[PDB]
């Protein structure tokens, strides 16, 4: 597994009911009973599909759960809908322009669904055998493959052949074969003929023999998003552009194009198109003509529906000189339904405190958690949350199994808040580099 | 250059072209930087950054070759990997105009399709000499 | 069905020489505008004036999209239509000029019509025939090809140039195939293989396609529409070849390039000639930029320059602000955030602010495309929500007052439902006095 | 011989079992709170539960900020990534900068992979290929001093083997894992076939043929990262002279990363590769535009992060990149909420005295009694830096007098010779022009 | 060798000084700043010495009191096979590398590795040479004979042996060079025989010879990055090597030097007008010079308390405290009366220029007035005056045409100012016309 516990991990999914009525703590999340009813109607209206294009804006102070809130709509949500998540520094690019990453931002949000049936022959090569005819112009051969349960002999073809003549196959290769598409593919060698050449080399790969029947049916749904046919379908081979980042600002005729062709394939019905949500984080910080792009762009039938989180109050808009409401413009307010999320009281920190305690395998005593809930309360929620962990180091090293009150004591002397590191900065303001470069090195005066 | 010159049945010519400028490298370099030994992981580390790890191997990431053989259009599920792992000059040269099949997510844009009817048109025609 | 903000809207809603109706079109209020947009329609399909710039200027939520969308519908599909943004112009590859040159380029179509000659259906057979007296130092010197075709009730041999047995060769052309060969170039190609040999192999990976349809011999005129920047960037570009600076430059990332007005010029140049022949029709459409605050004054210079060619559409604006300064300078108030210079190269249609009875029409027939059903007493809170807060806030909170109907099973909206709406998201309004009295840090 | 640079006598934190610090060992002195801390955060780290830890420490300049981090990479070990940083390298001219902070992100997690290295070489005797033209497999016959071997070879090594024109008596390399050839040249016992030849020749291997040995390789996300997106395509073994087209970096798509976990995890849950978390260690934090503080938000929350460590000395300082933003050590307030603050204090007389003491040792040099004094004396009259850097010419001006030991004279001419800051600023403030 | 008209600091030969690191009066070319001069050569020592590194210090002074003046006694003192890298400023700020990244080559440009290696190479003077083939031509044998002034040999030619000699004709008489390891035969010359030239080769024929090499870092660094190969060391398209390849690199030549195969050389890395670098160049600079391969680092700027570059606030020398607290400072003096006439004698004497006492008097009151750098050009191009009245020593009347001739500063603004209508002004206005 390659995943740690994270800041906010212990929240797996939207604590409601039925009836979009949110429990005061279940499945992680506590208290926010109108958030948490307002991201559930917008679940429903992601999940509908009917309607597109609309952002809605999380406001609220710092610490207090948007972010938490965007995390239990990503994991109710569910798989197969894409989930975008960005943060505003990303769009600002060196080889892309701003509207374009928006562009692609927005296209990364929104795919469509293909269901595949495959008809698959597994299994281990032993015996080729290749005839032709007196003319020579096809040649037809003969497949013996063979599984640890039972062995057939199938046919080739001319193109079949000058496939396999291509990646070279001999006896002990392990292959498989699509009836219906005639994919080929070259698993590797077999543990059986792995004593007998002596050395590997480059190519080789040594996988173990199938069991089971041979000719398995089995289908596949995949999900494509647009930007990733933008991507293919620009350039002669562009799955290295899918996985390096080089697209390179993608023409818009392409896109239109791509546009008519979903269309094409819903009205004749091999596709659906599944919408998702686009997650910006920290919307203030973004230029004007951003601003102004997500306004116009967000009126196409293609479109996710945004999320936007911001902790400003009435501050400077960048790329303008004046100060607007939560560092938006107003045509971007117009456009946009503002859910406001509210700040904590004792007992609600109370519970998130003991449940990343629970999550991370640190056992406190009921008066350590009710001194991390006063210095929850005094200071930030996430001072209390570190402090947890370290005080469990500090348990550890003391050979003890749950932690106590001197812990917590000592977690709190040796490490500080901001107020304290304010305050014992502006009591010894000599020893500090100050806005001028002024500073004092030497002790003694 | 710094050629061999002549101070003065038949002649040769041998190309014999170099610089004046030499770059003088040790052996020590060469035989313990790039040259594989027994006291150096080379090959090892090659091997462990090109053949296991890598993320087109169908031995181990099937699921991904199998997307984009249904977002291409190969018909075989090793391309990636062989495109991968070979340098840009040598895929250009060698670069085969096969078949791919029509049931895929990419198919022609209106440009090749114009390009496409130009190949060996005649002249007087309107498409040819637009 | 998906809606967005939109398709509400079909046309503008004018008669035969007359004047534009209050309902009609999806359009409620704004006629002289409407008017305007007709006469602009009109002055589009008449094809003959070029380089003229319309800015449409108003209030924010008036329906200055909606215009320019309406004048979309009513010009129809095949006249084209760009609609751009004023934060695209500015990009990380070439300069904002050429940006702006193509999107101008792109606003141009041609309509050209061609007569094609074809022969295509399955292969029957296929024989070099050899000649009489065959010359020493070689073998099978052809004399003609015999090649029959079948095809959908019809079937047809052909006498052929020995020329084509290198094309039959060249593109692996067997018994059983399906080709399609054009007439003067020959040149043939497969298409694939015949419904018939599908069942010839177990394992085979051939493409399989229908017998095709008709006769074997047909004259089909075909008419294709392409844009003008389509023909730069197709001359643009170098034609296949067997350099290795071609397919190099196919393998790698397609990066702009200025295009210079040579090219345009000569591209311009064989256009007219194949007009003055009546094989090609000239199109013109429209450009429409929104939000034109944002353009620089070198890209005002440059539509300065650019609305005097004689190949240039028409150019609608769209702009929402006052006396602001123009962006790059810091002493030109100017009106709508356009230079003076430009002002006077358009004409200006303004657009007027609604009232009580259209912005409930206008959210009548939103709830309406949007498949929900209200309630009178509803519809009038909302209408009342609409002229206190906003029109777009009013029109953005419908459809979770149709969740909230769904989840009491219920298909009706109704006035509870408007007030949990208003108890559950806010407005802009709120939003701010929340903010201004509250002093946490926020 | 041996060198030394401002630190090398910073052997670790100094620390029991109880994890209290003791006054002068592993060459610290003082400050035990600090030392304890970062003890403490050393466990954590040793833990390896945790991710996205951010820990700043602050205090004035020449105080010890960086010795503790460096005290915290010796104290982790060598199997411990460690990546430090300062924080003007995040701006570079070929990607944005939150590319840059994503990579020293993952260059901080490691892997261990357990290989075996197998190799045959000595000299050829026999090279007889065979056809099943294809060839079906060759035989080679491998001769050292201890004896021959002989062995059965695939194609795809046969040629390679063409590759190096190894031919009958030419002593090779084979690797039998990877499947690399390389020609060592041709033996002695045909050395005299010609009088002059452009051939080299070296002797036979006094060894067995077959070699057998166990090896550990240690790599990190990142390499995965930049070996699975090449743009340009796979490179060569050996390319001396350079390619084409230069290689130039990218933004690297997240769904590369995606599958780069995937495979992993895959490879992590076999038994073959061991996940070692490290420290990502940045030094001048106020360096950093307020788009990269921003960035870090994001990044801090993943589930993959290392543990952050940022120093600063700077008091209430406006944020980079920001006009009306007064924020404590250069840190905006959005940030500083996340990270746990550790205060480093300055120091006293004698402790400088002691430093200069260790200073001296680590670097072979002797000094007075009355000449440690006077340097304590000027150490807390002008900085701490100032006695260190003039410790080596107080020992080359001893060395000049043929004397082994510095006395209060030569301390008196490198006082004269070189000046601080101070009497730098009081020369150019009485000045006429220029200095 | 080295080819060079005559360079400003060319009569600069190295610090003069005693065993007992005194300064003399006149040494080397270098006259005046004793204690720079004293100091500087402590510097040397320390380089030379080579058991520190990553020590910053820094040349402070007035202008032209000779700060490239030492730097260049430093360096000429140093010797060869020491790096020693010479950055200005504004070098750095290239757009294809970053600042870090140009600071990181600049630094690693500085230490070099010596690596001793020995080659067994024949060179001599051919002189018969035989090129058989047979009927067919398949098979080529050959016959050389190849003699030094103590011996002579002939040798039995193989294939490629023929093939290399074929190519790059060689004939009788010709002296050339052969590498057997590597087949690489270079032609010498031809030997002194009537019947270029180079002498006929004495001693055995076939020589084991060492040659040392000195290699940088930052080659080691190119060679060993896969994405550019040494061409990249001329080209100079690197673009922004990553630090993994360093790490191998330091971790390579680290147990290079412990295993003995190879030795690190530290050299000096010479910045001149330091002033003129951003702030995040002086804080990668803070942090740069505590790793175990730095190399000592020079600077020397001029400045005031002026304003740093990409700050708001001003600083003493134009640097700020943090990386003035990790230097050292050398302090420049201004100069006298007689170190003055010294320098123009010595300029004299590196300018094959004959001067009288009185001319060298005026030209010394003429620096003392106005400027060094003003007498020091002005004594060039006195010359050509004297040499167009035909005559070889610079007599008064030619310094004094030389003067009346070429202006220094004070007389051009003196005379600018003025005459300030007849000038463009920082608001673009001028007067053209003589009337009105
Ligand atoms: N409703 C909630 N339930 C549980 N934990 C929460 C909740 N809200 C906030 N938190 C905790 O607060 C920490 C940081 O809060 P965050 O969500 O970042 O606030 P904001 O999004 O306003 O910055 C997270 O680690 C999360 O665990
Ligand atoms: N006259 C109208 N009739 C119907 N709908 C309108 C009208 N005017 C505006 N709207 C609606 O108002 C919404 C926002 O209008 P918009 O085009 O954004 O105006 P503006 O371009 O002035 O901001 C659109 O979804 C549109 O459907
Ligand atoms: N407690 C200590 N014991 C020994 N040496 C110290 C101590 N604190 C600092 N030093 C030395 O002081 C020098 C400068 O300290 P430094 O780490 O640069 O502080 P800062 O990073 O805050 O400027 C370092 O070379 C370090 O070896
Ligand atoms: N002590 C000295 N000995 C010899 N030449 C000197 C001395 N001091 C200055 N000069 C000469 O003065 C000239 C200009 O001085 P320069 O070093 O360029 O000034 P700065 O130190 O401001 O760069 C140089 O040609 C240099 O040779």
């Amino acid at each position: 597994s390659l995943s740690l516990i994270a800041a906010h991990s212990h929240i797996t999914g939207l604590g409601l009911d039925e009836n979009l009525q949110p429990r005061p703590t279940s499945e992680g999340m506590v208290g926010q009973l109108q958030a948490r009813r307002a991201a559930g109607v917008i679940l429903k209206m992601v999940q509908n599909g009917t309607i597109a294009g609309r952002a809605v804006l999380v406001a609220g102070p710092p610490s207090t759960g948007k972010t938490a809130l965007a995390m239990g709509v990503s994991q109710s949500l569910g798989k197969d809908v894409p989930f975008t998540a960005i943060a505003g520094s990303e769009i600002f690019s060196l080889e892309l322009s701003k509207t374009e990453a928006l562009t692609q931002a927005f296209r990364k949000s929104i795919g469509i669904k293909i269901k595949e049936e495959t008809e698959l022959i597994e299994g281990e090569v032993v015996e080729i055998q290749i005839d032709r005819s007196i003319t020579g112009g096809h040649k037809q051969g003969k497949l013996t493959i063979k599984t640890t349960d039972m062995e057939t002999i199938y046919e080739l073809g001319n193109k079949m052949i000058d496939g396999l003549t291509k990646e070279k196959v001999l006896a002990g290769d392990v292959i498989s074969i699509d009836k219906a598409s005639g994919k080929i593919t070259k698993l590797g060698r077999s543990f059986a003929r792995s004593r007998d050449y002596d050395a590997m080399g480059a190519d080789t790969r040594f996988v173990q023999c199938p069991e089971g029947e041979l000719q398995k049916r089995k289908t596949v749904v995949h999900t494509v998003s647009l930007h990733e046919i933008d991507v293919i379908n620009s350039r002669t081979q562009g799955f290295l552009a899918l996985f390096t980042g080089d697209t390179g600002e993608i023409r818009s005729e392409v896109r239109d194009q791509i546009n008519t062709k979903v269309a094409e394939w819903k009205e004749e019905g091999k596709a659906e198109i599944v919408p998702g949500v686009l997650f910006i984080d920290e919307v203030h910080m973004l230029d004007i003509e951003c601003f102004s792009f997500i306004n116009r762009a967000l009126e196409d039938e293609f479109a996710p529906i945004v999320m936007m989180a911001t902790n400003r109050g009435v501050s400077k808009t960048r790329g303008t000189n004046y100060k607007s409401p939560h560092g938006l413009p107003l045509d971007l307010l117009d456009r946009s339904i503002i859910i406001t999320t509210k700040s904590y009281n004792e007992q609600e920190i109370k519970t998130i405190l003991s449940i990343r305690a629970q999550e991370e395998e640190v056992e406190l005593s009921s008066d350590a958690l009710d001194l991390l809930t006063k210095t929850g309360v005094e200071t930030s929620l996430r001072y209390s949350s570190n402090l947890i962990s370290v005080a469990q180091q500090i348990a550890m090293k003391r050979k003890n199994n749950t932690v106590e009150v001197e812990d917590v004591k000592r977690a709190y002397l040796l490490f500080l808040d901001s107020a304290r590191s304010v305050k014992y900065v502006q009591e010894n303001e000599s020893q500090y580099i100050d806005d001028q470069g002024n500073v004092q090195i030497s002790i003694a005066k | 250059t710094t050629f061999g010159k002549t101070t003065s049945k038949f002649t040769d010519l041998i190309y014999s072209s170099r610089n004046p400028i030499k770059y003088s490298l040790p052996r020590l370099i060469y035989e313990d930087l790039i040259l594989p030994n027994y006291n150096n992981d080379v090959d090892i580390a090659n091997k462990l950054k090109n053949v296991k790890f890598n993320i087109f191997n169908p031995s181990t990431n099937y699921e991904l070759c199998l997307f984009l053989s249904k977002l291409t259009g190969e018909p075989s599920l090793n391309e990636f990997f062989r495109v991968s792992t070979t340098p840009l000059l040598k895929r250009v040269i060698e670069r085969t105009n096969g078949p791919k099949n029509t049931d895929s997510l990419s198919f022609k844009t209106i440009t090749q399709e114009l390009l496409e009817v130009t190949r060996n048109a005649p002249s007087e025609g309107v498409m040819a000499s637009l | 069905t998906r809606t967005a903000a939109h398709t509400h809207i079909k046309g503008l809603g004018l008669d035969e020489s007359g004047v534009a109706k209050r309902v009609e079109g999806g359009f409620v209020g704004q006629i002289e505008a409407r008017e305007a947009c007709g006469v602009i329609v009109d002055l589009i399909k008449a094809k003959k004036m070029s380089g003229r710039a319309i800015l449409l200027a108003g209030g924010p939520s008036t329906g200055k999209t909606a215009l320019a969308l309406a004048i979309s519908q009513e010009l129809g599909p095949k006249v084209p239509f760009c609609p751009l943004v004023g934060s695209e112009l500015y990009s990380v590859e070439v300069k904002k000029t050429e940006t702006l040159m193509e999107n101008f380029r792109r606003a141009i179509g041609l309509r050209i019509k061609e007569t094609k000659e074809v022969y295509e259906g399955e292969v029957t057979e296929l024989t070099p025939e050899d000649a009489e007296n065959p010359l020493g130092g070689y073998g099978k010197t052809i004399s003609h090809v015999i090649v029959g075709l079948k095809s959908a009730k019809g079937t047809k041999t052909l006498r052929l140039d020995p020329t084509i047995y290198e094309s039959i060769q060249r593109e692996k052309v067997s018994i059983g195939d399906v080709i399609y060969i054009e007439a003067n170039t020959g040149a043939v190609k497969r298409v694939g293989r015949s419904d018939a040999y599908a069942t010839e192999f177990d394992l085979e990976t051939e493409e399989y396609v229908p017998l095709p349809k008709g006769e074997v011999h047909k004259k089909k005129e075909i008419v294709q529409d392409v844009t003008l920047h389509d023909l730069d960037v197709a001359n643009a570009r170098p034609q296949g070849g067997q350099d290795v600076i071609s397919m190099m430059g196919q393998l790698l990332k397609p990066k702009k390039t200025e295009i210079t007005e040579k090219l345009r010029q000569e591209v311009n140049k064989v256009v007219a000639k194949y007009i003055d022949q009546g094989v090609a029709e000239l199109i013109p459409g429209v450009l429409f930029i929104d939000e034109v605050n944002m353009l620089d004054i070198e890209i005002f210079t440059y539509l300065n320059k650019a609305l005097e060619s004689n190949i240039a559409p028409v150019v609608v604006l769209a702009s929402n602000r006052g006396m602001t300064t123009v962006r790059g300078t810091e002493d030109v108030i100017s009106p709508h955030g356009v230079p003076p210079d430009l002002i006077d190269r358009l004409l200006i249609v303004r657009t007027l602010p609604y009232d009580k009875d259209e912005i409930r029409t206008i959210i009548e027939r939103r709830a309406t495309v949007e498949r929900l059903q209200v309630e009178s007493s509803a519809l009038d809170l909302l209408a009342t929500m609409g002229t206190e807060t906003s029109l777009r806030y009013a029109l953005q909170l419908l459809a979770p007052c149709g969740i909230l109907a769904q989840t009491s099973n219920r298909k009706e909206i109704v006035v509870n439902d408007v007030n949990e709406a208003k108890l559950l998201f806010l407005d802009a309004k709120r939003s701010t006095k929340i903010l201004e009295t509250s002093a946490n840090y926020l």
